[PDB]
């Protein structure tokens, strides 16, 4: 089936970006200092290193590939 | 108060009224322009600035050797706000850092040291927003700077304001006119230009658009992190409702700008903290 509402209900596995970065775990200390100043849904669940829409990003669903400013990327899902 | 002085320093209060103009009841050349519309087909292109008109106008310059780098904007007598690719673009190789730079308050004329008006500063620290999209789009193309020492106001250096809610509902808007700032001319040139609709912008560009941008222009037949301002025919103050980001003259020229309301929590945040 196809992904509704851009990812935001996602709970898949996925832990790969569209280009295929591994996604690093959200608890990580570089992955929390990246995430420390934006606005993420309390909702959205920031499980191991799977791809996750936290912030309502248009584009999808993403995770951190490293810990510096822009190391992130998309990850290949297939929404409505 | 949207901020908090301790941290954000002192003119928020007092924001958007230029020493000049408001304070004065005093109306620039042009901002009249920003009301009305020409259909002569007039070219559109940047003129010089009045003295005075742009008051929370930045430079941002490499320490050495000296060179001009990008425009950047005034926000309180502490905090600058500028384009995260002005100081961050990996494909470049460029990753300047608070000691490679220096910044510029109050000037006027881009080649000669204003006695007694501009201001030089050093920076105590640069933040650059950790989903600045430098591997796609520019996505989120904004960056702080946080002054080592305040910079005292006059009717040369005043801040600017940055929207709530309300005030970019209101303003941002397609067909309203804004106003963006920049540096061959000597002194800082102006132009004033509509916000296009989305659909208009995308249509454009193979780059894809987000919510964290909005553009304003015309269509084809620079002054990279400077404000995009608009003032509110309510209170009377200046907005910067957006950061020159990518894409302002007149051959035929959709610009770019990082939408400054959307990102406004974030500013808050990093603020709110150093």
């Amino acid at each position: 089936q196809c992904v509704p509402d851009r990812g935001q209900q996602y709970q898949g596995r996925l832990a790969v970006t569209t280009h295929g970065l591994p996604c690093l775990a959200w608890a990580s200390a570089q992955a929390k200092a990246l995430s420390k100043h934006q606005d993420f849904n309390s909702a959205v669940q920031l499980v191991e290193n799977f791809c996750r829409n936290p912030d309502g990003d248009e584009e999808g669903v993403w995770c951190y590939v490293a810990g510096k400013p822009g190391d992130f990327g998309y990850c290949d899902l297939n929404y409505c | 108060t949207f901020f908090n002085p301790r941290t954000f320093g002192s003119g928020e209060a007092d924001c958007g009224l230029r020493p000049l103009f408001e304070k004065k009841s005093l109306e620039d050349k042009t901002e009249r322009e920003l009301l009305e519309s020409y259909i002569d087909g007039r070219i559109v292109e940047g003129s010089d600035a009045e003295i005075g008109m742009s008051p929370w106008q930045v430079m941002l310059f490499r320490k050495s050797p000296q060179e001009l780098l990008c425009g950047a904007s005034l926000i309180s007598d502490r905090w600058v706000l500028t384009a995260a690719h002005c100081l961050l673009y990996p494909p470049w190789d460029k990753n300047f850092t608070e000691n490679d730079l220096l910044v510029r308050i109050g000037k006027h004329s881009r080649t000669r040291y204003e006695r007694n008006i501009e201001k030089i500063s050093m920076l105590e620290k640069i933040y650059i927003h950790p989903r600045y999209n430098w591997r796609e789009n520019l996505d989120r193309d904004i960056a702080l700077m946080k002054l080592k020492k305040p910079v005292a106001f006059s009717d040369y250096i005043h801040p600017v304001c940055l929207p709530d809610r309300e005030t970019a509902a209101s303003l941002l808007q397609a067909g309203y006119k804004g106003r963006v700032t920049g540096w061959q001319p000597s002194v800082l040139q102006v132009v004033n230009l509509p916000i296009v609709e989305r659909p208009v912008c995308k249509d454009s560009t193979r780059i894809r658009i987000t919510d964290n941008m909005f553009c304003a222009g015309y269509k084809p037949d620079g002054d990279a992190g400077g404000p995009f301002v608009m003032k509110s025919p309510f209170n009377n103050r200046w907005y910067q409702m957006g950061i020159v980001s990518w894409g302002c003259d007149r051959d035929g020229k959709y610009g770019f700008y990082t939408h400054v309301f959307r990102l406004k929590k974030w500013i808050q945040k990093v603020i709110d903290q150093f």
